[PDB]
């Protein structure tokens, strides 16, 4: 999907 | 709730106001204004100027600011955004960068230690052109950030919005970055680099 993470980007 | 609704926003942060900005802050007179000069591959794209909302998010602003000026030393070596990249680009959503540690989204370091807590979630992700902290869950801010390319309020209360780009050129550069060709992991096929950065 549309998150803004650092390491394990999720859907 | 500390989160302001879109009708409660302070003066100085509408899209129209930000696009009329120059090199001085609009939200509070003591906010720093920093810049990135951007290259896309071998091609200079232009400069992004950014007001950092020290008045609302001082720790987040100061961390970013020091990484722009090269003021912060790790093991007596200056470290920061010079030469850093935008490693994750999602058209119509946001551009993400600032992983100067690893260049791929796995890196985390701040001027405070490995991470720093979330400040108050005052501003929503209400429009394009906002600077916000990338993280990996509660209280895991480090060096990475994103610039919004659309409204994205599903990020509210999970990421601190701590700045805004200033001036039409800045947004034009953001849009150039947003539209570069990416691989299946949303990593640009040609690097997008901060070749120089600092404080105005």
């Amino acid at each position: 999907x549309l998150l803004v993470t650092a390491g394990i980007v999720l859907a | 709730s500390s989160l302001l609704s879109e009708s409660e926003l302070p003066a100085g942060i509408s899209y129209a106001e930000a696009m009329e900005g120059g090199s001085r802050p609009l939200l509070h007179p003591d906010n720093p204004v920093v810049f990135f000069d951007i290259s896309i591959g071998s091609h200079e794209a232009g400069r992004i100027k950014i007001e950092l909302f020290k008045n609302l998010a001082p720790k987040s602003a100061e961390n970013f600011r020091q990484f722009c000026t090269g003021e912060f030393r790790q093991n007596q070596v200056p470290i920061g955004y010079k030469g850093a990249t935008f490693h994750r680009i999602i058209k119509n959503f946001m551009i993400q960068g600032g992983d100067f540690v690893k260049g791929d989204g796995t890196g985390r370091l701040s001027i405070y230690g490995s991470s720093f807590p979330d400040e108050a979630f005052v501003l929503p992700h209400f429009r394009s052109g906002l600077l916000s902290l990338a993280n990996s869950g509660p209280d895991t801010n480090g060096c990475q950030f994103f610039i919004t390319c659309a409204k994205c309020d599903w990020l509210n209360r999970k990421h601190v919005v701590f700045g805004q780009v200033l001036g039409k050129e800045s947004m034009q550069v953001v849009r150039k970055i947003e539209h570069v060709t990416v691989d299946g992991g949303n990593r640009p096929r040609i690097p997008v680099t901060v070749t120089q950065c600092g404080e105005l």
